[PDB]
């Protein structure tokens, strides 16, 4: 019931969500163009992955307007959700906090 | 069941335009793409275009004219490629080829031979070649069918329809006057004819055709 | 766009040997290589995908290697259903490319043509018009000359030759030699003769007919 | 600096036929390659934008394509007017560089 374990279990759900559709949408942006690399649905789960947690080894890449405004949805979703785990750990360790002290 | 079903062949009129077209079956998926490829006669494949079905876009080899406009219609399952204002560098073979989205060609058509040329659909004349009464035969015989006078390319010469495989050449066709000859050439065990039916089939798709032609002994 | 350089354009190798295809990248593409085998008259077939990976129904023999610039399809004792072109195709930069393609030819034993000749048929008479066929069946190496005579005199109108490409069951060649003409001018003459010339044979193979 | 190398400096063709220029970067450039086009005692005019972009009121049959450090700028039938140089520009990396220059005959 509690809001943010909610919340961070929702984030959890919808950054798949985003995961799977930027690697469907990114790859439907980037084969227009020449010398993309960012082509295949594979390696675009794994190009949406470390775009999501911020890990960019610089192997894979969108070059297109459209790539790159589907990356930072990317990026933004994937920080979004980290942020909010961290969050809602923050919430619980406060509520606990405030129990073990009696309040 | 075959994955990729295209046309034989098409005859187009330079200028003209034709669409061509490439009935999947098999598992669909939302990342399937399907490519177009073209191979002119005793040359490379060059890579046409693609179309990812579940969205409708396309892309197009930019280094080349584009000839091609490609569709797809998700409710028959088939793609579609409109080829514009057809001179004879555009007679070829276009093959059409599903890819999972991940990079190779699965599966491939089996090949639409357009041809772009001003002369009139002809179907062939299918004649019987059995050896004459002075020829001797060993432990195999040599029997064939000559296939004359057709246009376009292609003709498919079988033999008892498809099961006698064995033994079978069919010679590249030669053109004359703009109509094409070839014969096709099967050997057989000499005590199995004629005790055992041989028989040539011509199909030729670009007139809807396909003509039986025993071969008998001339009596 | 990714130049797929495939040198030679041509492989010929024994019966039972192991042969390399070469394909090189104008830039490096990690494995993302797949190849082809198209047969005569037959539609693409991938053999390897991804460098190295096998495809169900594919013979063993096959296999792929190579990384970056530098790949080669490889067949474990060549046989004669191998005889085909073969494609390099990379996916990992659009647009997709293809390689030119390497011919592979198997060199076989000797082999002397088989030879049949053959009358027109009644149809083509009753239609009014005359062809004479000549099979020269399953010989090897592919040169071969033939000739026709009428009547002891050699002709050379009305002659139009076709030649198969190796044959994949055998590796073999083969060629058919048609002599066409009017029912009249068929009808003017007696005896009709294809001479085949090999290099097997110091001897022409000749067969005749008469139309008697 | 980039070096747009254009070879050859000529190019001959008759009239209808389709025409093909090259430009060849010393290094890798993406698509970030334009090409001009001058006639005698003209101003240049672009013609190609990012390798392969059409330009408003140029006419369609010129075409551009190519990545990396090869390109092409085609002209589908050519015609009298098509007579100019032909010209390059790098915008990848600083300073912009120019090739220098095809001469277009028929
Ligand atoms: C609707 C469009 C599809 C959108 C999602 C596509 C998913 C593609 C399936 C991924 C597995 C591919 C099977 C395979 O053998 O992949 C290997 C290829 O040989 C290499 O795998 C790869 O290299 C990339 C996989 C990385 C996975 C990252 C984990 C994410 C939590
Ligand atoms: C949310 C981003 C929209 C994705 C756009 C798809 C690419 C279309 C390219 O023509």
């Amino acid at each position: 019931s509690a809001l943010h374990w909610r919340a961070a279990g929702a984030a959890t759900v919808l950054l798949v969500i985003v995961l799977l559709a930027g690697s469907y949408l990114a790859v439907l942006a980037e084969r227009g163009a020449p010398g993309a690399q960012l082509i295949t649905y594979p390696r675009a789960l794994w190009w949406s992955v470390e775009t999501a947690t911020t890990v960019c080894y610089g192997d894979l890449y969108p070059v297109t307007l459209w790539g790159r405004c589907v990356a930072v949805v990317v990026m933004v979703a994937g920080i979004t959700s980290f942020g909010l785990v961290t969050a809602a750990l923050a919430t619980w360790f406060v509520g606990r906090e405030q129990e073990r002290r009696g309040h | 069941q075959v994955q990729l079903q295209q046309p034989g062949a098409e005859l187009v009129k330079p200028g003209a335009s034709v669409k061509l077209s490439c009935k999947a079956s098999g598992y669909t998926f939302t990342s399937d793409w399907i490519h177009w490829v073209k191979q002119r006669p005793g040359h490379g494949l060059e890579w046409i275009g693609e179309i990812i079905p579940s969205y409708g876009r396309a892309n197009y080899n930019e280094k080349i004219q584009k000839k091609a406009t490609l569709t797809a219609d998700k409710s028959s399952s088939t793609a579609f490629m409109q080829l514009s204002s057809l001179t004879s560098e555009d007679s070829a073979v276009y093959y059409c080829a599903r890819e999972r989205g991940d990079g190779y060609f699965a599966v491939w058509g089996a090949g639409t031979t357009v041809t772009v040329s001003s002369a009139k659909t002809t179907p062939p004349s299918v004649y019987p070649l059995a050896p004459g009464s002075a020829a001797q035969t060993n432990s195999m015989v040599t029997l064939g069918c000559l296939v004359k006078g057709y246009f376009p390319e292609p003709v498919t010469v079988t033999w008892n329809s498809g099961s006698l495989s064995s033994g079978v050449h069919t010679f590249p066709a030669v053109l004359q006057s703009d109509l094409y000859t070839l014969s096709s050439s099967v050997t057989v065990p000499s005590s199995s004819w004629p005790s055992e039916t041989v028989t040539c089939n011509v199909a030729h798709p670009a007139s809807s055709t396909k003509v039986d032609k025993k071969i008998v002994p001339r009596d | 766009d990714i130049l797929l350089t495939q040198s030679p354009a041509i492989l010929s190798v024994s019966p039972g040997e192991r042969v390399s295809f070469s394909c090189r990248a104008s830039q490096s593409i990690g494995t993302d290589i797949h190849w082809y085998q198209q047969r005569t008259n037959g539609s693409p077939r991938l053999l390897i995908k991804y460098a190295s990976e096998s495809i169900s129904g594919i013979p063993s023999r096959f296999s792929g290697s190579g990384s970056g610039t530098d790949f080669t399809l490889s067949i474990n004792s060549v046989e004669s259903e191998d005889i085909a072109n073969y494609y390099c195709q990379q996916s990992n930069r659009w647009p997709f490319t293809f390689g030119s393609g390497t011919k592979l030819e198997i060199k076989r034993a000797d082999a002397a043509p088989t030879v049949s000749i053959f009358p027109p048929s009644s149809e083509q008479l009753t239609s009014g018009g005359a062809s004479v066929v000549c099979f020269l069946n399953n010989f090897y190496p592919k040169d071969i000359n033939v000739k026709w005579k009428i009547d002891g005199s050699e002709r050379q109108n009305g002659v139009l030759n076709s030649w198969t490409d190796q044959d994949s069951k055998d590796s073999t060649y083969s060629m058919s030699s048609t002599l066409t003409l009017t029912k009249d001018e068929y009808e003017r003459h007696n005896s009709y003769t294809c001479e085949a010339t090999h290099k097997t044979s110091t001897s022409p193979i000749v067969k005749s007919f008469n139309r008697n």
